[PDB]
This record gives structure tokens, sequence and C-alpha cells, in this order.
């Protein structure tokens, strides 16, 4: 697969998301403290996370993500 | 024949800003389907309104009887009252205001029915 | 048991006679044409009549509840 | 304050679960609808308060999105 | 069967028909070619020295056989363009307001219970 | 007008001039119905008021209260007499010397 | 052997035919419809079709306070306060568009009319929606409520307390003073029980209306 494309496409997808400004959207961007998301933000970036690649997870590690790049190497080792 | 799939089309067609369709349940005896429709201006209103009663007089009906259009005296509320299904249409700030769509989808546990409580009038001393 | 069923109410009290006949209002001005035109003859029994004769809008005893469908 | 904060999260992501199949509803609109519901009660609440706001809550995910379709 | 003077009961949450100033309003004006008002008839209103539109939704007055007679004479407020004042009704409504002639949608529309 | 007694309080209504005296007396700053009847902070709600100063003055009446189940007579505190022994001690002058048209019309 | 009350004529000088032509549809209607026994004081919950809506029916559940009518005309009243508020429907036994009726809870009352349950304090007439069935035991009489209820201030509906209403389910001593209850009396009629002209005999008649309703089934 396209590790590299998971995390243009993860960049990409939260581009997208307009509510949070791309001020400092890096590879290591945190959700909590970072982008000042809350518990209700990040399920949200779920969803547009899960909608461009089809989920087939559970919020096991979603909310544990809490950046891209874990999020796109656990994109990277569940496909 | 007029249901609600063609209902909601019209509504598509010509630019309802907000469509909200709620199943009632059988045991509410009002309607089987409700409908909430916001529109930009007055105008706007009018139009559609008018509309779906041509299309509603036009697609069959034949045996079904005519439908008045209700509020027309408002400038912000028309409701017009299908057999089978009542469309509400309101402007933005009136329907924040009123808040149908909490109403019918939580059933007895909407937040403004909640608020309301019931008294008892004994003396005062 | 030769009862009519009569819409509404009839001068008088009970056990009174009254007279009977085709309503002469202009809106049935001629609705002897399907009836028994100089009466109705037992005689002939050219078919002998059912002991109840009802109107179609009228909702006979032993139907069915009348669930508005 | 909640029964459990975790519930709360689970209770947020299985409404948008629901809503992504709907279609006579104006799908956009739930969504940005159920962000409202949320943000503007959850944010502060007490144990009761908050019991009470999460079981209603409880009750649409139940009763088929609130009848909407 | 409300008239001209009778205390009637706001059933709404309407700010005006709230229990402060408990003076009952009363009715000044039925809508109707006699001045019996029942189920879905509109009247006038004097309410907190204002003068008020209301739709009768209850009375007391026994009515035809199959429908609700309430216990009390209940009414809604209604605006001059024909919106109800109130957002909500808890109280039941009879089922009846559905069919006679009037604009009646957008007050059943507020109320959850039909009897 | 009706304050100053020109108009007949009864074809105006006593609790509306009350809240009409209660609303000119707390903008003109002058708290003197606070003392006569002891009313703590004061108020701006004419129900508010007029309860306290009917427990002042020990009045109850029998009204019919219209309820769910049916009409009943309930012993209330007298808002009616309230009112009127609120104008009055406004008219003979111990609540304060009030101009009305200060504030529309100063000129 | 329980006749029910339509099927008892009144007396008159009405022709006995026109009584028994009612009675065929009557018992014709019965046939389609099981119509329970039942009395004043027993709950019952009825489902109705609503002609407003479609292919929708309704239920109602309240104390039946009333029986009267006769012959295909009989109806009854039921009461309930919902979300506090008191509700009467007057039914029509032989109406086309009742569904069923249940008796929710078979008993009777030491009145057989309960109207001034409307004057007595709410808990007496509130009922839940949703109680299911108590269970009846044939071999045994109905048995009979002997509560008698709390009245709430004197302005009533009625003068209960007078002769004529005969109440005998209320507690007046804790509503109304002794010189009230001997104030009433001055309305008493006593004569009216002794008078042996007023008093209808329809035993024979609701003897030869069993077997008739019997042989028909
Ligand atoms: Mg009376």
């Amino acid at each position: 697969l396209t590790l590299d494309g998971i995390k243009d496409r993860v960049l990409y997808v939260l581009k997208l998301y307009d509510k949070i400004d791309p001020e400092k959207l890096s590879v290591n961007s945190h959700f909590m403290k970072d982008l000042g998301l809350d518990s209700l933000d990040q399920v949200e970036i779920i969803m547009a996370m899960e909608d461009e690649f089809g989920f087939e997870i559970p919020d096991i590690d979603a909310e544990k993500l809490m950046c891209p790049q874990e999020i796109v190497d656990y994109i990277a080792d569940k496909k | 024949k007029f249901d609600i799939d063609m209902l909601v089309s019209l509504l598509r067609q010509e630019n309802a800003r907000d469509i909200c369709v709620i199943q009632v349940p059988p045991e509410m005896r009002y309607t089987d389907y409700f409908v909430i429709g916001s529109g930009t201006s007055t105008r706007h209103l009018h139009a559609m309104v008018h509309y779906l009663v041509k299309m509603y007089k036009h697609l069959k009906c034949r045996s079904d009887p005519y439908v008045k259009i209700e509020g027309k005296d408002a400038d912000d509320w028309l409701c017009v009252d299908f057999g089978s299904m009542v469309i509400h249409l309101m402007l933005p700030e009136t329907r924040e205001t009123y808040e149908l769509e909490k109403l019918w989808t939580l059933r007895s546990f909407d937040d403004q029915l909640a608020q309301i409580a019931a008294e008892t009038l004994p003396e005062d001393f | 048991h030769n009862i009519i069923y009569v819409n509404g109410s009839v001068p008088g009290h009970k056990n009174c006679l009254v007279k009977i006949k085709d309503s002469t209002l202009p809106a049935y001005k001629d609705s002897c044409k399907n009836l028994p035109f100089p009466t109705y003859f037992p005689d002939g029994d050219e078919e002998e009549l059912p002991e109840d004769l009802f109107d179609e809008s009228v909702w006979q005893p032993s139907e069915p509840s009348i669930t508005f469908a | 304050a909640p029964w459990s904060r975790e519930a709360v999260l689970c209770l947020y992501r299985a409404l948008l679960r629901q809503g992504r199949e709907l279609r006579y509803t104006d799908r956009d609109f739930y969504f940005a609808s159920i962000r409202r519901e949320f943000r503007k009660n959850q944010k502060l609440e007490n144990l009761e308060a908050r019991e009470k706001q999460l079981e209603k809550g409880l009750v649409f995910l139940h009763s088929k999105l609130g009848g909407l379709i | 069967a409300v008239q001209k003077m009778t205390r009637v009961r706001v059933v709404d949450n309407s700010a005006l028909g709230s229990t402060p100033y408990h003076r009952p309003p009363r009715c000044i004006h039925v809508y109707n070619k006699s001045g019996v008002g029942k189920v879905g008839d509109q009247i006038l209103l004097a309410i907190r020295g204002q003068k008020k539109k209301a739709l009768i939704v209850g009375h007391r007055m026994p009515g035809s056989r199959m429908t609700p007679k309430f216990d009390s004479n209940n009414v809604v407020l209604i605006e001059d363009n024909g919106n109800p004042v109130g957002t909500r009704i808890k109280i039941p409504i009879p089922t009846s307001l559905r069919r006679r002639e009037g604009e009646y949608s957008k007050v059943l529309a507020i109320a959850q219970n039909f009897v | 007008l009706a304050l100053c007694g020109t108009v007949l309080d009864h074809l105006v209504g006593e609790e509306t001039m009350a809240d009409y005296l209660l609303y000119t007396l707390n903008r003109h700053g002058l708290f003197g119905y606070v003392q006569h009847y002891a009313l703590a902070s004061a108020c701006d709600q004419i129900e508010w008021v007029l309860k306290n100063v009917a427990i002042k003055l020990r009045k109850t009446r029998k009204v019919k209260v219209l309820t769910g189940t049916g009409n009943v007579n309930v012993i209330q505190p007298d808002y009616a007499m309230a009112a009127r022994d609120f104008l009055r001690t406004f008219r003979s002058g111990l609540l304060g010397q009030v101009m009305l048209d200060r504030d529309i019309i100063p000129a | 052997r329980f006749l029910s009350p339509e099927f008892i004529p009144p007396r008159g000088r009405t022709n006995p035919l026109k009584f028994k032509i009612e009675r065929k549809d009557m018992l014709d209607r019965r046939k389609v419809l099981p119509i329970p026994e039942f009395y004043v004081g027993s709950i019952l919950r009825v489902t109705t079709a609503d002609p407003y809506a479609s292919g929708k029916t309704s239920q109602f559940l309240g104390i039946c306070i009333k029986r009267s009518g006769n012959g295909l005309g009989a109806t009854f009243t039921l009461r309930n306060t919902i979300e506090g508020q008191g509700v009467e429907i007057c039914f029509e036994l032989y109406n086309p568009r009742i569904q069923e009726i249940q008796v929710v809870k078979l008993e009777k009352r030491l009145d057989d009319n309960l109207l001034y349950l409307r004057d007595a304090l709410p808990e007496y007439s509130t009922f839940d929606v949703n109680m299911k069935p108590v269970p009846q035991e044939a071999c045994q009489e109905v048995p009979v409520n002997k509560l008698k209820v709390k009245m709430k201030p004197k302005p009533w509906s009625k003068r209960w307390e007078r002769p004529n209403f005969n109440i005998k389910g209320i507690r007046f001593d804790l509503a109304l003073t002794e010189e009230q209850m001997k104030e009433a009396q001055k309305w008493n009629k006593p004569w009216i029980e002794f008078d042996m002209m007023r008093e209808y005999d329809t035993s024979k008649i609701e003897a030869a209306l069993w077997e008739e309703i019997e042989a028909s089934k």
C-alpha cells in the first residue's frame, strides 16, 4: 500500500475539514493540545478519515491515534 | 401517484434549503409522515406550496379529496395537510424558535416539553 | 314485518297512523322509474324478496367492524 | 458527570453511523444538528442533568433515529 | 361552550398564560355567527391587560358521542398572523381538530398528546 | 394621569396602574416603598412586591382558580387590595416626591 | 345470569315488536364483536377506529361511571385523568367502529352512578393507561368495591349530600358538618320508597329475555 499515500490523504482529508484551521498541519500534529479538539471533534475526524479509506476498524485506537502519523501508521498496518 | 418519494423530489427540484422527513409512529394517530421544509423568503414559500398543490391535483388523487393551504395569512410559516403527509414550510428563524423536528423525533423527551411542570393549589396558609 | 326505516323524525306520537308517499321534491322528480310501478305484488313472486332490504351506504349488522382504511 | 464519558462518545459515534444511510432527510443537516445538540448541552452539566440528557439521546438511537428516514 | 366573559384556561407554554397574574383570562368575543364557542372555534381574549386571540381546544359541555368531554375550558393563544404563541402543548388535545374546517395543522404540530 | 388620581382606577385596572407605579418609582431611585413595607432588597416584579405587602396587611380572599380537574376555591393573598392600598400611600405622598414628566419631557 | 341493561325494555306505550326488531340487530352485532360483562366502577379499555386517521385505531382506558340507553342505542361513559387533565368519553356499545372492549378490572361499586368522582380528589379518577388486566374468577360473585372517596372543597357540580342522589360512596362526615347533613334531609321525600305504583317489575321480562338470547345462540 501507499504509506505516503495515507499521509497525504490523511493530510488532505484533514485539510478538507473546515472547522480545524491548518495553522500547523504537520505529520505529527496533535489533536487534544495542538489543535485544541475535544472528544467530540476527534470522532468526526475519525469519520472523515474512515469515509475516505473505508473504515473496517473500531474506536479501539482511533481515539488513541491523536496525530496523523499514528493513524497513518495505524492505517498503514491494517490494509 | 403522490407519495413520499415524489414529494421530496418535487421539494428538491425547487431548491428547498432544508428538508426533514419523519415517519411518525402508528401509535401517534396524526399522520404517517411528517415533513418540514425551510425556505429563503415568503415569496419562495408561496411558490413551492402552490407548485406542490398543483402537482398533487395533476398527479392522480382522483378518489382522494383536495387539500387546503394553511397559513397564507402568515408570512413565515405555511403548512399543507395532505391525507397521509403533512408538510410544514417555514423561514429559517421560525424553524429554530419552534424546533418541530425535536418534538416529533423525541416524542416525550423533548427539552421544552420537559421544562413544563404540573402544579397543585393548596391554601396560602 | 313490513317495516320501513325512514330518516329522521315523523310527525305524531308512537302508535299513530301516518301517510307515506313518494317525495314531491323537484330533485326526486321521477324516482318511480326503478320502483314497482303500480305497486309490489307478492302474489306474482317473480323472486321472493329477502327478509330485510338495505341501502348501499347502510352498514349492516353482522358485518365486520368499520375500519376507515 | 455522565453515566460514562465513553458512552457519550459511543452515542455520538452511533448517531453519525446511523445517519450515514438517511435518504429522504438532508444528511448534511442531520450531521450539523446533532453537533449542535451535543455541543450546547454536554459542555457543562451535572450528574443528574447529564444523566437525563444522555438518556434522551439513548432513546433516539434505539427508536429508529426518532422515526427519521 | 365558551361565551363572552367566560373564564378560560391557557393550555400552553406561552409566557402570557403563566400563573403569575392569577386573574384568569376572560373571553371578549367569539368568532362565530353564534356567540357560543365550541372545540376549534376562535375567541378574543382579555389577558393581562392585553387583547389576544385564542383557539378553544377543550370544554366542559357535553358533545356528540365518542368525543372527549374535558374538566376545564382550554385554549391556545394565537398570533394575529395565526401562528401559535406558545411552542408546546402537553395536555391532551381532541383529534377532531384535524378534519373540521379551519386552519388547525399548526396547533396539532405543537401538541404531542391526542385524546 | 391614572397614577395622579385623575382616572377612576377601575376602568384602567388597579394591577396595571400598580406595575407602572413600581416601574416609575424604581427608575427615579425613590426606594421609599421598601421601608413603609418591608421588602428587603426591593424588586422589579409587581407580583412579588404585591405578595409581600398583602402579607404585611394580613388580607386574604377566597378565589376560584381554574385547574385541570375543575374549579376550586382557594384562599389567596389579596393582590387587588394590595394594589389599592399601595396606590393610596403613593397618593398621600409617603412614598416620595415624584415628577412623572421628568423622564419623557425633561426639556 | 347477567342480563345486559340495554335488553331490558323501559315501561311505556311502545309496541313490543319495536323491541324484537332492535334485539335482533343487537344480538347479530354481539356475534361479530363480544361485549363483555361489566358494571359501573369497573375499569375498561376500548379500542376504536379514528375516521380522521386512516386505518389507525385509538385506545382509551377509564373507570365506567354511567350506563344509559336501551336497545341498539345503549351507551356507557368511562373516565380518566391524562397528564393531570380529566377526560370522559361516552361510548356507544354498538357503534361499528369499536374494535374491542376489554374489562381490565371487573368490579362493582357502592353506587350505580359515579358522577361525583368529578368532585372527588384526582387520585380516585386516575388510572394507569398501561395497566394489565387482573384475573377474574367465574365461580364467584362480582367483587363489590366499598371504597368511600374523599371530596374536595364544598362547591360541587351537584349537591351530592341531598337525599335524591342517594349517594353511598362519599365520606360525607369529613366534608360536611352534622348540621349540614340535617339541613339536607329537608329534601328527603320519605314516601317515595313506599308507594308501590312507582316500581317497575322486570323479573318476568328479564326471565323471558334470557332464554330468547340463549335460544338464538
Ligand atoms: Mg353547574
